[PDB]
Formats: C-alpha cells, structure tokens, sequence
C-alpha cells in the first residue's frame, strides 16, 4: 500500500456504505475521477481484494454496483483491469451460495459482468466501458461481414442477459416490496449499458445494412425490450428522478 | 449579513490570491447569477501564464466540492463555459485534457425534498458543457468569431 | 388532545422508530413511566390510533412490542384498557394482508395479544400484564377446583400459543439470516411472559397438587418447551446480553 | 452576531427537527414582527398529524418561558391568533383543549427592565385571543372565510 | 407524596418565600396550570398544609392569597377540595390569634373565603370559582324565584363582605406606610371577583325583576360601591404594577 | 480538571440549593463510589420536612437521567439504596410510591461495546433494591437494627 | 444587572466560605441600607468560634479598602457597630484589640465633587462608633439590656 491508495481507500468505504440504501455518487464519483487521475487502475482493485468485502452480502452487492460504475465510467484501464482479474470477480460469484434471497441478486450480476469481461477479451477490438460508435472498429466489422453478424449476435447475446438480470432484479424488487434502494441503483448502470449497447447495434446495423434482413427482425425484438424495460423504470419512484429520462 | 463578513474572513485565513479572492467571491454561494464583467475579467485574465493556474485551480476545488453546495458545482460550470466561449485557448487545453471532472458530474444528485430541481441544473450545464468540448466545428466556429 | 399527552406523543415517535432496529428501552420507560405518573393509559391508546401507524409494516410489528411491553410492565389500567380495546389490537392484525415475510410476523403476534386480552377478559379476576401469584385468586381458584383444572388447562392453552409463536419468529429469523434486531426484541417480552406464566402454572399446580394427577405430564412438557426456548434465546448473541438471563 | 451562531449551535445541540427549527426561529427573542411567510408555512404545515404535534409542542414551550423572554410569549400568541384562523380544524381543538394556558398568561407581567412595565403586549394579546377562542361563533365564521 | 407533584411543590415554594412582595405571577401560573393539567387538585391541598405557617406571617398572608388565586383560576376540582377543607382553612385563622402587625388582615381572608364556599355548597348547583353565567342554573333560579332572592341578597351580603374586607386592607395600608408591599396583592384576586359577581348579579337581578322594585336601589348601591373600590385601588397606584388597571 | 470548573459553573447557572448541590455533586460522572461520609449526612438532613424535596427531587431528575450517563443512574440507586436502610422513614414512604422509577430500570441497557458490563451495574442495584422494597420483614428488621 | 451576576462570578472564583459571602454581600455596593435580619445572623453566626474569623477577617478586608468604595467603609462600620451593640463578646475583644483601624478612619476623605458628602457618613460611623468603644460603662449597660 501508499499513500496516494489512502486517498481512493477513503472513498470505497462510503461508496460499499454499511446497509441497503444506495451507493453515493459522490463516493463513486471520487473513484473514478482518482482513476482516470492516477491513468491506472489497480489500485482500485488491489483496494477490493483487500477490503472488508465478503463480510455480508449487502456490502457485496453494493460493492458490484461500483465496480460495475468505475468499469463503465472510468479510464480505459479499469475495463483493462477488469479484462485481467475477471477471475476474481467470478470468485465473488461463489463466496455467498445463492441461499437467502439478496444473494440471488449477486450471483446473477456476477453472471452478468463475467459475460460482459468475456466479451471484451473474446471478441472486440474495442475497450471502453460503456460501448459507443467506434468508427474504426465498426469500418473492420463491415470489411469482415460474417463475422460482423456474429459481432451484432453476439452483442445481441449480452443484451438478452442484460433483459434477463433486469427481469431478476424486478421480481426480486417486487416479492421482497420495500428496502428498493440499492437493487433500483443496481438497474441505474445497467440502464446506461442497455442505450450503449442499443446504440451500438443500431450504428453497427445501419452500416452493415447499407454495405451490403434478419437482423431488422431481431432489432425489433431488442427495441421491444428497450422501450419495455424504459416504462418498468418510469414505474419506479426514486430511481427517474436522477438520470434525466432512463432514455 | 455575517456570512459576507465570515467569507472576507476566513479569504483572509487561507491567505488566497487576489485573482482566486475574484473567482471564489464569484462562484460562491450567494445565488445571483455570475456578472457578465466578472466573466469577461476572467477571460482577459487567463492570458496572464502565471495567473491563469489561479483560476483554474480554483474551479477545480469548486467542481470537485461537497453536494451541500451545489450552487458552487452550477456556477462553476458557467464559469468553465464562459471561458472555453470567450477566454484564452489555454483554458480550453485545459478543460480537455481533464474533460472528466465536469463529465463525471452529468449524473450528479442532491436532495432536501424537491433538491432533484437543483441537481438538474448542475446535470443540464454539464452535458452543455460536454457537448460543446465534443462539437470542435462548433466550437473552432464559436471561438473565431467570440475573439 | 392536551398538553400532558404530548410530552408522550414524544416518546412513542422514537420508540415506533422508522426501522428495523430494536425498540429502544429509553422511549418503552418513558411510556411506562407516563403511565404509572398519570395512573390511567387513555392516552397512550388514544396516541396509538392518531399515529401514522399502518404507513409501513415495520413501525406496525415495532409498535406491536413497545404496547405488549407497556401492557406487560404498567399501570393495571394499561391492562383494563387493552381489555376494552383488544377488537381495535385486532383491527391492526388486518391492515398489512399476510403477504410479504415481515407481515406474517405481524399477523400472529395480534393472534397472540387477541388470545391474552380474551383471557384476562374472559376467564381470570386478575390484572396484572406479566402474571403473578395472587394468593387471593389462587385461593378462590384451589377452592373451587374443576374450573381450577379449567385454569391451568386454559392458562396452557396461552403458554402452547406463545410456544408456536416463538417457533414462528425463530423460522423468520432463520430464513431472513440477517437483521433480526426487532424479532429478537418482539422475543423479550415473550420471555417475560413466558417464565411470568410458567411461575404462575407451577404456584397453582402445587397449591392445587397439595389442596387434593395428569396435569404433572403436561406440567412436564410444557417445562421441556420452556427450557428449550431459553437454550434457543441462549443462542441468539446480541439478546442475551441485556435480560440478565433469559431465566 | 454573536446570537445569531449561539442560537444555531443550541439547535444543533438539542437536535432540532426542521419542523421545530421553523417554528422556533419564528417565536425567537429577535425584535423583528414574524413575518407572513413564515406564519403561512406553519398553517400549511397543520394538514400532517406528524408535524402539528411539534408545531404544537414548541408553542406551548414558547408560551410557558420565563419572564425574561416575553418576546417569546408575544410572538407565541401572534402564530396562535395566525393558526386558528387559517390553519386546519386540529388546531383549533387543541386550543380549545387547552385554553387554559392562554387564558393564564392574560395576567402576565415583566418590569423594571429599564424602569417601564412590559407585560401590557401580552396582556392584549392574550385577552383578545381568549375573547377569539369562546366566540366560538366569530372563529367559527372567521375560519371558514380564510379557508 | 409522588413524582409529578414535585413540580408543584417547587411553585409553592416560590410563591411562599420570605419576602413580602406579590408572590411573583409565574409561581402561581405553575400552580394553576397544574391544577389544570391533571384535572384533580388534591395535591395542592396537601401541599398546602405541608408548607411551614404561621411562623412568618409573610409566608401565610400570601398563602392566602395564592389559595385564594388557585380555587378561582383553576380546574373546577379546586373549588371542590376548598369546600371540604374548609375546616382546614379556618385552623389557618386560629393558628396565629393576635401577636402580629396585621392578625385582623389574615382573620379576614379566612373569614370571607369560609363565606364564600358556604355559598359556593348551598346557595347554586353550579362549580365555578370566578362567578359567571352558568345557564342552566340561572333558568332553575328564576323558576325557583324567591330561591334566587335569597341567593342574589345573600350573595350581595357577601359582596359587602368583600367590599368591607377591601376597607379593612385600604386602612391596613393607610397604617404599613413604611413597607406595603404585598397589602397591595391581597386586594388582587377580590378585585377581579368584585366584577365577576357585578356582572353574575346584574343579569340574574334583571331577568328575575322583569319576568316575575327596590332591588334596584340594593343594584344602585353595589353599582355606587363598584366606583369606591375602582377609585380606591386606583389611589394605591403601586397595585397597576402588578396586575392590568382594576375594572 | 475542566469540566470540575464547568460542573460548579453550570451549578450557579440553573440556581440550585446547597443540598441539590451535594446531590447533584455526589452521584456524578467522577466515577468514585460514592463517600459513606455523605450518605449519612444525606440521612440527617432527611428528617428536615422542607429540604426532603431537594434531595427526592435530585434522585429522581438523576433516575429519570440519558443512557451516556449510566454513571448517575448507578449512584442514584446507591443513594436511594443507603436512604432507605439508614434514613428517615421518609424517604421509605416517598421510593414505595414511586417504586416504578427504578423498577422499570431492572431491564436498562447501555452500548459502546463492552458497555453492556455498565448495563449490569445500573441492573442489579435495581435488583436488589426492589428486592429491598418487597422484603417487608427485612426491611422492618434492617431499618430497627440501623436506627 | 451584570454586576450581579460578575459579583456571584468574583464569589466562585476566590471560593469564598458561605459566611464570607454572606457579609461581602450585605457590605457591598448597592447602597440599600444594611438588612436588619443579616445584621442579627451575623450576631448569632458570631458565637461560633470556628466561623467567628470568617466574619471578622472580611469585615478587616472591606475597613482596609480603597477609596473609590466609601460605601464598603461605611457599611462595614455600620456592621461593627451592631455586632459590638447585639454580637458576641468575642466581636468586642476583637474590636476593641485593633481600635486603630476604625479610629485612622475619623479623618477619611473622597471626593468626585461633593464627594465630601460621603466622606461624611464614613466620619461620623467612625466617631459614633469610637465612642461607643471608650464609653465602657455605655458599652456594657448597652449590651446587658440587649443579650
Ligand atoms: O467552514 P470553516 O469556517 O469551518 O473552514 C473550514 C475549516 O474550519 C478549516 O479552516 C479547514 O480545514 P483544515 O484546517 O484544512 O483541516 C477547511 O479547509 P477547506 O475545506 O476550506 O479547504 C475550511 O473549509
Ligand atoms: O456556510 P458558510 O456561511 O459558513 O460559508 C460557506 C462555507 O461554509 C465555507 O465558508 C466556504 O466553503 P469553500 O471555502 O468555498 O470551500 C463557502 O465559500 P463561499 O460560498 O463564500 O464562496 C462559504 O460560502
Ligand atoms: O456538517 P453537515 O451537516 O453539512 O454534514 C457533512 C457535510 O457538511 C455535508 O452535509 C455532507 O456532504 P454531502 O451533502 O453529502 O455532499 C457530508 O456528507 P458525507 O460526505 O460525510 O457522507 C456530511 O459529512
Ligand atoms: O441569548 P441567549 O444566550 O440568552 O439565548 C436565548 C435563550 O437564552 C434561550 O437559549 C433560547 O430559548 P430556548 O432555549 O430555545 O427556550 C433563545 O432562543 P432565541 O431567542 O434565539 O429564539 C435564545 O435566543
Ligand atoms: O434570567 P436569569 O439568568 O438572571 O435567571 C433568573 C432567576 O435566576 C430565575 O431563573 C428566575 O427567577 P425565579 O426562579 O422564577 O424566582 C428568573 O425568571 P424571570 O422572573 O426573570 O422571568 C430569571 O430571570
Ligand atoms: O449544554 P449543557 O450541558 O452545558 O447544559 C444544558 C443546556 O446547555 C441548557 O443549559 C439546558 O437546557 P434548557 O436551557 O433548559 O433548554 C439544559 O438543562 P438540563 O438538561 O441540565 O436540565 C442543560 O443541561
Ligand atoms: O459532560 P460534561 O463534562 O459537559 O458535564 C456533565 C454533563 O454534560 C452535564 O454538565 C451535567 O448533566 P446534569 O446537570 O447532571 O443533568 C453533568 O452533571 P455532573 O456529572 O457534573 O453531576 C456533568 O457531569
Ligand atoms: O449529543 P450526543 O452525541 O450525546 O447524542 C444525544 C445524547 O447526548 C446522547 O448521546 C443520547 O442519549 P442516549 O445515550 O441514547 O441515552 C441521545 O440519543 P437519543 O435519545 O436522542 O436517541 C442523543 O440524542
Ligand atoms: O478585576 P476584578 O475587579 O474583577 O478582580 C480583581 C482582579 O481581577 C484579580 O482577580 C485579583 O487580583 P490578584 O489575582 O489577587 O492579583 C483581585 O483580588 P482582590 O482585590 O479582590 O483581593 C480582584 O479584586
Ligand atoms: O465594580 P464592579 O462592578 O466590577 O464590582 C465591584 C468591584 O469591582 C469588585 O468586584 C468587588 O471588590 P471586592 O471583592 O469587595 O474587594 C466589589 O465587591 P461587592 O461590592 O460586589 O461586594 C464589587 O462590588
Ligand atoms: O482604576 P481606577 O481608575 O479606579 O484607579 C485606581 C483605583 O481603582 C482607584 O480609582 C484609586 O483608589 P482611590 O480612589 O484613590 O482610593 C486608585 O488610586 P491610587 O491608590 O492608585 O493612587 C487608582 O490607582
């Protein structure tokens, strides 16, 4: 440990904060602007391997929520990391064995981002956490078109389990009906991957359309999803207010 | 009224700069909106290569500054895009290159019941703000014909 | 309203607190303590119905415990008052519908308050909240002993309800593993009761016993269930430090 | 100036809800008249069976002070006369409930403070105030009006 | 003696200091306030003959007055324990026979306030401590009418009682030049009566005249009676400084 | 040492009697068991009918008393415990009506970790001085014995 | 008011004993004749001979004072002149013993324009109060018909 790490360290014990309301911005924010500061990111993890992490599941869930927002939101070498120690991460997927309901919701995010990080090692040329129209990467996929439907089926792919996890968390929001906050701050990142996502297939399609059928097909099942999930968000009464529009 | 004579005194505690007395006097939590000669002041200001650092660093301690003031956070983001419209090109090197303090910010949140209303502010002057570093047409466009 | 009320109106806000912790025995005394100094609980109840009570099911089973405790420890009156009021005690076993886990929990403790309050109404010239032995009651009673009979067998039929509500609270607890803090406090004055019934059961069986059977089997199991629940309390760590013994 | 933190820090000390903050800075030893934003808060405030135990509670603190603090009792009185005619139904049974505390402080009495006798402000207010609370008839068609 | 009757006790502690001023008005606002809050008076009572009396003819002047204060401000029960305890009022007039500058003055409450709670027992069907309005028991009076004589004739024997009490104390004062002080706030609660029973009279003597002569002319003399008290309290001018202006 | 000078500070400030100032001074947060020297001067003083109150009073203000001071609520119930066994009658009377002070306290808990040992102290004093209430026999026999 | 409360302040900090409290606050500044029911308690507080020096070393204190405080001297022999009239013995031997601190004051002298006036009062206590000292056959007849 240093100590430019005790300044980020205080920072992850108020974003992890003891119970289940939600993870602060303004802790998570202090993250990741240390991590595009400090133009590295593993001090980061080397903090959460060493943290209080597994000591009961409220924290472990809250703890995924940051990860999931520095990976998203910060430097390209926090997704770099996370492409590294996915491993790890999988790890916290066994460490509570899915036995009272909260731990469900952790086994299945940890099935999320370990798909998410497979993704990016397996397959792109591309390293941002949230995705966005990388025009060289897209001009390659185009040039390369088999393999730029299996790159739009693929995604595909990770968009059908990000569907499936927010159906979990909307069950589990439900059946348990009060203490929300930090499974609904929970779909908040999800939320911004699935416009991501979303913008990327869109991009992706229309070159690949006008380059060269089922895809739109697809498409529209996807797009169903999209605009369902966005009216299952305006449901819910806190988690609108912050985000100007779940888009 | 205390409050004015408390911010003059603890300005003289920490022994700040006169430039940065100007800029924290400015964006500071008495809730008019920034003067248009303050604004300009600044802008001339920042083609001093010693000086400019003062203004900077200064709103580099209001964008990263607690959720109680959120009125530092607003105003200190009409500052940025002031400059970054009408100051030097330096003050747009600059915003650039740590682009992510004021990005970091479009999902700010604070609350008092009805307190979304000012985190609005904040989010809506810091996606302006992103997408005016992001249009270089607009804002090479912008800049030629503001100077 | 009047002005003496409020000076307990302040009490019953922080003792019905807005979560699942404990009822703080500060706010309880200062309840208790009211209701002995004004010799009558009219305004305690008249308090309980002006509440926002059945805003969220956690303050209603937290206020479930802090008027068992006040029944349990005060003035004679809190008791006659409950007696008069137990159809408003059953009104509250209705609000939240059974649903979600921590409705369960409410719904038998009002069975078991309802059973209590019928009791004392029904069966016993007695009126104390915790039971005692009245030597005139026990004598009255020995002397007339096929309702004696009648007594402890009615008398059991409470202590075999308190018993599968413990049972109730303990499966709760077991299968929600963590915050347990207020079903653990609902289990204290449980605990009073249930050595409080079990001193008067054994105080009347052996003046009973003397004054002439079976009852000495059933006498048996219900101290089997009686020093199984104390090894069940036994384990419970932050419980058992605060009651001296759960006897 | 001095007051003006010494009061924020007692407020801090004691705990104060913003309910109670409200209403207490309100009925404060300050000179100045309350004003009619502040008597139209805690009116609007009446409506919530939360709130209106401390709106009233704080009162009948404020209306029992001690006789340096006759301030107090003056601006207690002024928010009573406010919130029984504008205020929700609650308000007015509990003033009727327990009128006698009102009725009392009609004899009160401060002197020699600099040499005048200072009582006669409450004395008026407390007098019309009671004389408004049994004319049952006349706060009965007063209410219904401002509502 | 318990808890909440230590509030009182410090009042009456305060009030029955050993300075010959007013007892100050904030101790007896305590005092009737109490008396008010818990609906029921006997604790004054009983403090009351706990104090020490007598002993310091300063201590028993104001007691007086401020027994005097309390069963005409305070909650119906006040004037109730004054018409049994009656008997212990009287011992107060025995106890300090003679050896004291002003022995007649603290005879003379015991003696009007033992006539005024003979008619407060017998003469009406009403309880109040300043006499008013009670509407149903002025209907009854008028309907027992000569009944209703004797109350108002008999009630204005006790007027000139009053009136005569208050020659007794203005001559008092007209002798304690050196000291007057309290001589002053022995006059306060008959004042505040002397209108009271104007008003009460006034009514009751007109309904009565005009719905069955000179009972106008006894009306003129206590009218004519009214203006030599106000001109007389007003000679006192000292007394405005404790109390409003007389009226 | 400060808080020494505070405490007789904060003892001018509210006005309080020489004997509420021994009380006041003897069951207080210093920690020391409390002096034999003053439980007998507390027992004399006892027989005096006008300053009975003042002590009962105090007792009763420090057994009413915070959870953070344990410490009061401990001596209290050793002050109460001596008055009883070498006091007036009195004091018997006055804790017999008012038993429910500390019989509520039976069940008094207090936290900091490891404060539940605090807890136990304030315990069973109220234990074994409603143990000393109901045992008529005994105390009939300790209060001959001790007069 | 202040005065009253600094003066009560003076009183704690020097720590002064009950019975020194008692005569440096009946000999003090606020100019009301000295009360008659003090003057006799200080007599009677007199006969105890350990609590006897506390009454007598203060009255040593304010005969000694500075001039600005005529009002100290001129109560303190007015205090002498009761205790030697209605005291005990043991005030007499020791006022007889140190005569020259009274009898150096016959000629004592303060001025603020008029100020001779007060000087006055002082010489003429003094006077009264030497004379009754060297009338031996005055002094005990005196004190025979009031013990
Ligand atoms: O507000 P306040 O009048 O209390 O001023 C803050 C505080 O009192 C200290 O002066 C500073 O902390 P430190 O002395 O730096 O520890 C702190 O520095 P910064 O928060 O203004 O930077 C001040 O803000
Ligand atoms: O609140 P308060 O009235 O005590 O004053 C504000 C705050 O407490 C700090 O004094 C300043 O923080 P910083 O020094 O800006 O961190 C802030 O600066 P500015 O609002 O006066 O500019 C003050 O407004
Ligand atoms: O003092 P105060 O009452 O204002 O509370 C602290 C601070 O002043 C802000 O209120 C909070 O910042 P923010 O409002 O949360 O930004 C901060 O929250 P956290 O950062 O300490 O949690 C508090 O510690
Ligand atoms: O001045 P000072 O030091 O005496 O403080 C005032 C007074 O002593 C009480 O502390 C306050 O009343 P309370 O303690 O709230 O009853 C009062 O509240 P407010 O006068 O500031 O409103 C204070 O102003
Ligand atoms: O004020 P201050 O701090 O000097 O305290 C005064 C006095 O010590 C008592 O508190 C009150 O007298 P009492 O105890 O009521 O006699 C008196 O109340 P009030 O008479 O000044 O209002 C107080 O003024
Ligand atoms: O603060 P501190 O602890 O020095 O003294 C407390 C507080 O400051 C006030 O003096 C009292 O409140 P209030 O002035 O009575 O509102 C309070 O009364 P009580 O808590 O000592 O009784 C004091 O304890
Ligand atoms: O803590 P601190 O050092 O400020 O002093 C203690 C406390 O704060 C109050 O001053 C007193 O409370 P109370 O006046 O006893 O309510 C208490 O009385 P005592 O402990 O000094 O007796 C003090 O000890
Ligand atoms: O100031 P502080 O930090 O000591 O917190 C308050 C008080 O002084 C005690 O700490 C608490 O009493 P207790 O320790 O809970 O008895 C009290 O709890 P609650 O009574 O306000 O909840 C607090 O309000
Ligand atoms: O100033 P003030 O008049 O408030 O009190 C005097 C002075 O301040 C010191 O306290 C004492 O002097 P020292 O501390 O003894 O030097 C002096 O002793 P004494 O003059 O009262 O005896 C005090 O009178
Ligand atoms: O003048 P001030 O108002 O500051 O108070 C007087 C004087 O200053 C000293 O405080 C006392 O002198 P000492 O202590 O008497 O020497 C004197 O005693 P006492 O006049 O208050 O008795 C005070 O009156
Ligand atoms: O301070 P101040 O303005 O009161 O002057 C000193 C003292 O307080 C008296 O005024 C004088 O005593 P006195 O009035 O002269 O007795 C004394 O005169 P001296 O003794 O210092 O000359 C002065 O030193």
């Amino acid at each position: 440990m240093s100590r430019i790490d005790s300044d980020l360290q205080k920072a992850l014990k108020k974003a992890c904060s003891v119970e289940e309301t939600a993870p602060k911005r303004k802790h998570v924010r202090a993250c990741i602007v240390y991590t595009w500061d400090h133009q590295s990111s593993k001090a980061v993890f080397t903090t959460l391997k060493t943290l209080p992490l597994a000591n009961d599941e409220v924290q472990l869930f809250k703890m995924l929520i940051v990860l999931h927002k520095i990976i998203q939101e910060g430097h390209p070498s926090a997704l770099a990391e996370a492409i590294r120690d996915r491993d790890w991460i999988r790890s916290l997927g066994r460490v509570h064995s899915g036995g009272s309901s909260y731990s469900k919701l952790i086994r299945e995010y940890v099935r999320y981002l370990v798909l998410k990080l497979d993704f990016h090692a397996h397959h792109r040329g591309f390293n941002n956490g949230t995705f966005e129209y990388e025009e060289y990467v897209s001009l390659v996929s185009v040039s390369d078109p088999d393999e730029g439907y299996e790159t739009i089926l693929d995604l595909m792919s990770l968009q059908d389990s990000l569907d499936e996890f927010s159906q979990i968390i909307f069950a589990s929001i439900q059946s348990e009906r009060r203490n929300t906050e930090c499974k609904i701050s929970a779909l908040i990142p999800l939320i911004a991957e699935s416009y991501g996502i979303y913008k990327f297939i869109t991009s992706m399609l229309r070159a690949m359309h006008r380059q060269l059928q089922p895809l739109k097909e697809r498409y529209e099942l996807q797009h169903a999803r999209l605009f369902e999930f966005y009216a299952d968000c305006s449901s819910v009464k806190y988690l609108t207010t912050l985000v100007t529009i779940p888009k | 009224m205390s409050k004015q004579f408390v911010r003059s005194a603890k300005n003289l505690v920490k022994g700040y700069s006169s430039t940065q007395v100007l800029v924290r006097n400015a964006t500071s939590n008495d809730n008019h909106q920034v003067s248009k000669d303050s604004l300009i002041e600044l802008a001339e200001k920042s083609y001093d290569s010693a000086d400019f650092f003062e203004i900077m660093d200064m709103l580099d301690k209001r964008l990263n500054d607690k959720g109680k003031y959120w009125r530092h956070i607003a105003k200190a983001l009409t500052v940025i895009d002031y400059l970054i419209r009408f100051g030097s090109e330096n003050c747009v090197l600059w915003c650039r290159e740590n682009l992510y303090i004021i990005k970091t910010l479009k999902e700010f949140r604070h609350e008092d019941d009805e307190g979304i209303d000012q985190g609005q502010i904040v989010r809506v002057k810091a996606k302006e703000l992103t997408a005016l570093l992001s249009d270089d047409e607009r804002l090479n466009e912008e800049r030629n014909m503001n100077i």
